[PDB]
């Protein structure tokens, strides 16, 4: 019955800077508030309990304060391993509910994607379906738009896309987009194109091929 | 050293039941409270249930009350979760979490989690298709791992020897109910006529292992 | 029904004392997850397996804002009161 809300949803800061994360309770939870860190693909780790106490093995650049309905987690001098998702959790009242999480990502300079297009393989085509893949490699920030065109007609509803986590070394994202057609449809058209819009590109970039 | 190991996850059809267990070691299991927490893919942490150190006290999230039962066997250091009448919305990684005290949060140690998928799809190994490199100094190539079920798959390049410049993307759920993911690498153009590139795909739910050579 | 309050999180606010009317009274504070039922018991010294607390407050609880008062009767002789992990030696007059 107690709603925990975190803010902001995403914080972008540079290595060595300070990150301040907020956790709000809809009613007082006294000091019974914990923070957790979760890195992509790992279980959560307890950071803070009792609102301000560091858990064992947690380094001093993590500190936290607050009581009642407002809590803050501050990460001073952000290091590479600090960039993750953070959850708060109130445990003053059953049931002990989590906030929805704040993602802390690395803020870097704008970087345009390098764009590559792949036709369906002959192996897949002998199967009756054709997937066309568009890769946007190593761009920042994460927001990017991919628009598929087939013989210069804009497609919709027949593509899906996924984005990697932020790269450890250069703090970029990559994105993969798949356009799926039936073999019969794929053989009715000639030009397959991926059009990419991104902050680092002064105008949309198109990569295409001609079937056959 | 505290360890928590969950098991019992897998695919289960909606309406049916599944029991998870969590094997604890490296501490006196019978002294502390134990919880289950779950996490749907891409979503947040979601507390499920608690059981006190002595098993007298239990409590459940509203979303699972009447359908789930938490229990424990202190003589065997094991925590259980009986999940009946499962729904699609119960699909999640289920984590085993320890309390530092008799029952309350917070959760000082967590297991790695076990994946529950509530679905009618049948287990299926992927088809792996080459993403061949072709027409500044660097070439991209990869593998399309298509039409498998359930998660997860793993992908390497050259049996782990090739890690630099690899991007293995999160899988997407297609309208068929099967997943599809791509794994790509960027290499020097000059290596295409020299170095062999093989993607190693392992889909443990279906006992599928595939190695696909990706060739200009 | 409530879970049993976490037995590690009690402190005395009023230690066991004579009520005036032939009962033992006390007050605790609780710093854990609420609401919950207070684990309270007592034993004769040297006889740890037999509860001797006769509770006048029959289902004492910590509520979301109140609770913590406990009243009981004890048999004559040397006893030990427990509230969670909290323990207090107590002589009961005949």
């Amino acid at each position: 019955e107690i709603v925990m809300t975190q803010s902001p949803a995403t914080l972008s800061v540079s290595p060595g800077e300070r990150a301040t994360l907020s956790c709000w309770a809809s009613q007082s939870v006294s000091s019974n508030l914990a923070w957790y860190q979760q890195k992509p693909g790992q279980a959560p780790r307890l950071l803070i309990y009792g609102a301000s106490t560091r858990a064992t093995g947690i380094p001093a650049r993590f500190s936290a304060s607050g009581s009642g309905t407002e809590f803050t987690l501050t990460i001073s001098s952000l290091q590479s391993e600090d960039f993750a998702v953070y959850y708060c959790q109130q445990y003053n009242n059953w049931p002990p509910r989590f906030g929805q999480g704040t993602k802390v990502e690395i803020k870097r300079t704008v970087a345009a994607p390098s764009v590559f297009i792949f036709p369906p393989s002959d192996e897949q085509l002998k199967s009756g379906t054709a997937s066309v893949v568009c890769l946007l490699n190593n761009f920042y920030p994460r927001e990017a738009k991919v628009q598929w065109k087939v013989d210069n007609a804009l497609q919709s509803g027949n593509s899906q896309e996924s984005v990697t986590e932020q790269d450890s070394k250069d703090s970029t994202y990559s994105l993969s987009s798949t356009l799926t057609l039936s073999k019969a449809d794929y053989e009715k058209h000639k030009v397959y194109a991926c059009e990419v819009t991104h902050q680092g590109l002064s105008s949309p970039v198109t990569k295409s091929f001609n079937r056959g | 050293q505290v360890q928590l190991v969950e098991s019992g996850g897998g695919v289960v059809q909606p309406g049916r039941s599944l029991r998870l267990s969590c094997a604890a070691s490296g501490f006196t299991f019978s002294n502390y409270g134990m919880h289950w927490v779950r996490q749907a893919p891409g979503k947040g942490l979601d507390w499920v249930a608690v059981i006190s150190y002595d098993a007298i006290s239990k409590s459940y999230a509203d979303s699972v009350e009447g359908r789930f039962t938490i229990s424990r066997d202190n003589s065997k250091n094991t925590l259980y979760l009986q999940m009946n009448s499962l729904r699609a919305e119960d699909s999640a990684v289920y984590y085993c979490a320890k309390s530092p005290t008799a029952i309350d949060p917070p959760f000082d140690y967590w297991g790695q989690g076990t994946l529950v998928t509530v679905s009618s799809a049948s287990t299926k190994g992927p088809s792996v298709f080459p993403l061949a490199p072709s027409s500044g100094g660097t070439a991209a190539l990869g593998c399309l791992v298509k039409d498998y079920f359930p998660e997860p798959v793993t992908v390497s390049w050259n049996s782990g020897a090739l890690t630099s410049g690899v991007h293995t993307f999160p899988a997407v759920l297609q309208s068929s109910g099967l997943y599809s993911l791509s794994s790509v690498v960027t290499v020097p153009s000059s290596s295409l006529g020299t170095q062999t590139y093989i993607c190693n795909v392992n889909h443990k739910p279906s006992n599928t292992k595939v190695d696909k050579r990706v060739e200009p | 029904t409530y879970t049993m309050c976490d037995k590690t999180k009690f402190a005395w606010k009023r230690t066991p004392t004579d009520s005036g009317h032939d009962t033992v009274v006390m007050e605790v504070t609780f710093s854990g997850t609420k609401p919950c039922r207070i684990p309270v018991r007592a034993v004769a010294h040297g006889f740890p397996d037999v509860n001797v607390a006769m509770l006048i407050t029959p289902n004492p609880t910590i509520e979301n804002n109140g609770g913590g008062f406990i009243e009981m009767q004890l048999p004559p002789g040397d006893n030990i009161i427990y509230v969670g992990e909290l323990s207090h030696q107590w002589f009961q007059k005949g």
